[PDB]
RNA sequence: AGGACGACAUUAGACGAAUCAUCUGGAAAGAUGAAUCAAAGAAGGUAAUAAUCCUGUAGUCGAAAAUGUUGUCUCUCUUGAGUGGAUCCUGAGUACGACGGAGCACGUGAAAUUCCGUCGGAAUCUGGGAGGACCAUCUCCUAAGGCUAAAUACUCUCUAGUGACCGAUAGUGAACCAGUACCGUGAGGGAAAGGUGAAAAGCACCCCGGAAGGGGAGUGAAAUAGAACCUGAAACCGUGUGCUUACAAGUAGUCAGAGCCCGUUAAUGGGUGAUGGCGUGCCUUUUGUAGAAUGAACCGGCGAGUUACGAUUUGAUGCAAGGUUAAGCAGUAAAUGUGGAGCCGUAGCGAAAGCGAGUCUGAAUAGGGCGUUUAGUAUUUGGUCGUAGACCCGAAACCAGGUGAU
RNA sequence: UAACUUGGGAGUCAGAACAUGGGUGAUAAGGUCCGUGUUCGAAAGGGAAACAGCCCAGACCACCAGCUAAGGUCCCAAAAU
RNA sequence: GACAAUGGUAGGAGAGCGUUCUAAGGGCGUUGAAGCAUGAUCGUAAGGACAUGUGGAGCGCUUAGAAGUGAGAAUGCCGGUG
């Protein structure tokens, strides 16, 4: 391409709409605000969620629950994802991270049973679903926490 | 600057897999002698934030 | 960058003023009142293009009426007779004929009367 | 396969350059975004005006709200006033933005491939300049039969080549690491040493 | 606390390449032709637009004197380790408590951690403090004495530069003898106002006039550039005139139309208009305005949805079960390289423990809620929202510090 | 020949007359409050002298062509003394 | 080729005109740029040319980019003049 023949990708660009520039635009004068009231004013309009004095939804409804200070959450790996390692592989958290199956380890690696395992592996993880452990064993492999 | 979460709403909802907002139920605080057994039993069950309310409040929970 | 008012304003207003040539006094001189008058002129011209067709048909009808009465026939009965005779000459042409060669119009009148 | 010429124009040999760098179909969408991005990044953005708060004076109400027959006014520096504050207007800001690295690399490869396909790619064995001489570099360009706008690419900073080409209108000098979409696209022809071409091929 | 010597830098400067001709023109840098330098084609000036005419630029050189930063000598100061556990020391009206306040993102709260006033008031290495009331255990520390560069903030100022910043109603209030003139007792408020020409060559002399002013003559490319002297729009004011008008009821035009006068971007032309039809300005605001509701004397200039950061959606593009970097560092204030900390996605359900393609509810393998039975992510155009004055102008007022009893 | 779903953007929350079913008022109001329809609002054109809301009828632009609607045809003023 | 639609306020959607600046390309200009003035010119609109006079040195065009981008009204501000 040449600097005197530049062309943006079709549909990538659109000219911004300018209000208050005459009647033919269709946004002259009141500039799309209609006539009068709070919403016609510079800076006007109520808080999002305000309902004009009707008790708002998030005050008529009640609060629920608490957050556990010691909450644990595990990086999850399913069997279908384990299917990428060569049979006989020793799958470990380090290998999962390096291979890019797991990005953030969180509180540790849990193996879950979605999909089908098609390889024999020795899997080391912090936790296993009952189904995940059963599938790993049934494919001839082994698992350890 | 960053937009601020509405903390009361955040204390009152949870986002579901499809992006909806699970909510608890009004009329579940007191005066249970004035509501029928069936009323209270069914008020025990959570609902979702309605579509019409979502139009109004969705930005309050953008980070939720 | 800043865009100063520049020349566009004067060019646009001058065009409206030139369109107002011949108007009375301030109306050929001042942009605001010239603009208003040119707006009125456009609206009037739009309306009068349509009114002109009416006016000219009215003129033709009046002249045809006069010619028919000279032949002892009303406009209304002459047009009815021409219709029943199958003659499709329109009012403009009938008027011009009545003006320009009376013998031809008399022949048309006789055709109408025979059809009636 | 591309010819490798000597500064006198004769064929020193041949070189193999990956078509994955010089042989791709250029992606014009990505190339346009890259060019726009570079041009935006060059902007200084130092522009400002004085709003009604910033203009000097204007504290007091010019005359009482009612009774005088005049329009109500609140400060002599309001925007409709001659000498008043500007409504909005420029305010200093950066225009630079980013695109994903993969898109940067794709843009560079697209520009280089466009040169290769337009036949505006010339490979030279080396620049053996010991002292800076604009006249000698001009003669070398003429003997290589180059157009007015030439981008000269060395492997690393070549002081004598830079100094010899610096004053020639339309001639820009860069290194393999310094290649950018604006320079490549502006140039009509690229004159790249064999070492620089190999370095570029490694990088991209 | 000093001293000697040296280096570098700042405060003046010096050298510094290369073009001639003709044409137009008042003038050449323009055009044309033929050359030349370039580590110099940054820039300004010169009678129009110059790499080669000037000032310069690249590059190189330069300091009597003062100042600054530094190096080496000198100078000054100065011991450094281990073993032992008998005794001794290791910051007191302190720590801490109660009450009243304050500060901690934390509004007194279950309120740790930290300060102030008032009152009370420890222990001593087998000690003391902390790990968000509190106790135990464990772990980490060792208060109630002091000092300490750098990375960070800012710009009245100086030097060298930069700008998809302004270009005389803009840009500083101030391009100009401006914080002036002017206003006010005072604090304080606060303007307007740039342009002869390349060169002043700035009109010798004659004529009307008291002068002002003018007509010639002359200078100049131009005076029709003659002193707020480049250009010179509009409102407004005059002189002349082609058509027209003194029986007529007019939002002033429009459509029809003779007569008269012209002759163009040459088009089934231009100016005028006897007479006929039709016809109550514009804006705002209204159920509805010719409205006797609002606004504008006229003309000109100026005068109102913006930008930043977040959110969301749509379009675009790259990559894709992946996608993407932030600060930082390098780079030319660039592109860009590097940087994987972090963020989003790849799994949901539950208040939670937790379980997991399921989970929660439930005594239930029942029923029901939310889920599973692919697509995301980064940047960006558009739309909309949030935080910001957030489209522009307008109160009456509130608070703070000053100035006034002429 | 529409309809529904999802998502982006709105405006509107002063309504009027007329006809008709009713309340109220006095089988008063160009009154007031509901139901139903039309028109105005946001609709120019023809008729009702003039006359948002009545009657006819919904203007993409041009024509010195034709047929009709409401309403009209002695003159103003087109068409039947 | 046919035949269907095209009144419209708030408002939504689309396509465009013109202004200043920037980038690249390609041009114009003392044999006269911009500006101004006049004309019987062209385009569906915003608007675009051409000729002549004035003027005296700067300015188009193409593609893309960016905005202090368009005024008739605010008892608007400043100036000039009725
Ligand atoms: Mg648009
Ligand atoms: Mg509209
Ligand atoms: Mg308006
Ligand atoms: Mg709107
Ligand atoms: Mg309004
Ligand atoms: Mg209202
Ligand atoms: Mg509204
Ligand atoms: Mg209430
Ligand atoms: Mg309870
Ligand atoms: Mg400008
Ligand atoms: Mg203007
Ligand atoms: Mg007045
Ligand atoms: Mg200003
Ligand atoms: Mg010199
Ligand atoms: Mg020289
Ligand atoms: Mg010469
Ligand atoms: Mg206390
Ligand atoms: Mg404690
Ligand atoms: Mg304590
Ligand atoms: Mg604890
Ligand atoms: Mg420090
Ligand atoms: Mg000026
Ligand atoms: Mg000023
Ligand atoms: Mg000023
Ligand atoms: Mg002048
Ligand atoms: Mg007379
Ligand atoms: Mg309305
Ligand atoms: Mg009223
Ligand atoms: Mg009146
Ligand atoms: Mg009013
Ligand atoms: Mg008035
Ligand atoms: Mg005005
Ligand atoms: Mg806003
Ligand atoms: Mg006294
Ligand atoms: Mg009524
Ligand atoms: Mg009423
Ligand atoms: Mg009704
Ligand atoms: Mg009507
Ligand atoms: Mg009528
Ligand atoms: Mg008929
Ligand atoms: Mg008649
Ligand atoms: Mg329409
Ligand atoms: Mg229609
Ligand atoms: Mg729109
Ligand atoms: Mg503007």
């Amino acid at each position: 391409m040449k600097l005197h023949e530049l062309k943006p990708a079709e549909g990538s660009r659109k000219e911004r709409n300018r209000v208050g520039r005459g009647v033919a635009t269709g946004n002259g004068k009141t500039s799309g605000r209609g006539h009068k009231g709070q919403k016609a004013r510079s800076g006007g309009g109520v808080r999002p969620g305000f309902e004009g004095g009707q008790l708002p939804l998030f005050r008529r409804l009640p609060k629920r629950g608490f957050t556990n200070i010691n909450r644990k959450e595990y990086a999850i790996v399913n069997l279908d994802q384990l299917n990428k390692f060569e049979d006989g592989t020793e799958v470990t958290p380090a290998l999962l991270v390096e291979s890019g199956v797991v990005k953030n380890e969180k509180s540790g690696i849990k193996i879950l049973g979605n999909g089908s395992l098609d390889k024999k592996l020795t899997v080391k993880a912090h936790k296993f679903s009952a189904s995940a452990a059963e599938a790993i064993d049934a494919k001839g492999g082994a698992h350890e926490v | 600057p960053k937009m601020k979460t509405h903390r009361g709403a955040a204390k009152r909802v949870k986002r579901t897999a499809s992006g909806q907002l699970k909510r608890s139920r009004a009329f579940t605080s007191h005066l249970f002698a004035n509501k029928s057994t069936k009323q209270k039993r069914q008020l025990r069950k959570a609902r979702l934030v309605s579509k019409s309310d979502m139009k109004r409040v969705k930005q309050l929970l953008a980070y939720k | 960058p800043r865009v100063k008012g520049g020349t566009v304003t004067r060019a646009r207003r001058k065009k409206t003023i030139k369109l107002a040539k011949g108007y009375f006094g301030s109306k050929h001189t001042l942009y605001k009142v010239a603009k208003q008058q040119v707006m009125k002129s456009g609206q009037y011209a739009f309306r009068d293009r349509r009114q002109r067709k009416r006016d000219f048909r009215k003129l033709w009808i009046t002249r045809i009426n006069a010619a028919a009465r000279q032949h002892e026939m009303s406009y209304s009965r002459l047009m009815n007779g021409l219709k029943k005779a199958g003659i499709d000459i329109n009012r403009k042409m009938l008027s011009e004929i009545a003006i320009s060669d009376e013998k031809a119009f008399a022949q048309l009148v006789t055709k109408a009367k025979d059809a009636l | 396969n591309y010819d490798v010429l000597k500064l006198d124009g004769t064929k020193s040999g041949s070189i193999e350059l990956s078509d994955a760098v010089f042989g791709i179909e250029p992606n014009n969408s990505v190339l346009f975004e890259a060019i726009n991005l570079q041009r935006a990044s060059l902007r200084q953005g130092t522009h400002a005006v004085k709003n009604r708060s910033a203009v000097s004076g204007g504290g007091r109400k010019p005359w009482k709200q009612k009774g005088t027959g005049r329009a109500r006014q609140g400060t002599i520096r309001a925007p409709q006033w001659r000498g008043g504050g500007i409504v909005f207007g420029p305010t200093p800001r950066s225009y630079a933005y980013k695109m994903p690295k993969k898109m940067r690399r794709l843009a560079l490869r697209s520009a280089l491939s466009f040169k290769a396909q337009e036949n505006g790619l010339t490979v030279v064995d080396a620049f053996n300049f010991e002292a800076p001489k604009t006249k000698e570099f001009k003669n070398v360009l003429s003997t290589l039969e180059q157009p007015k706008k030439v981008l000269v690419v060395t492997e690393n900073e070549d002081v004598n080549v830079e100094l010899s080409a610096r004053n020639i209108p339309g001639v820009q000098v860069t290194t393999a690491q310094g290649l950018n979409v604006l320079d490549i696209t502006n140039a009509d022809s690229l004159v790249i040493t064999e070492a620089a071409a190999k370095k570029v091929e490694e990088v991209l």
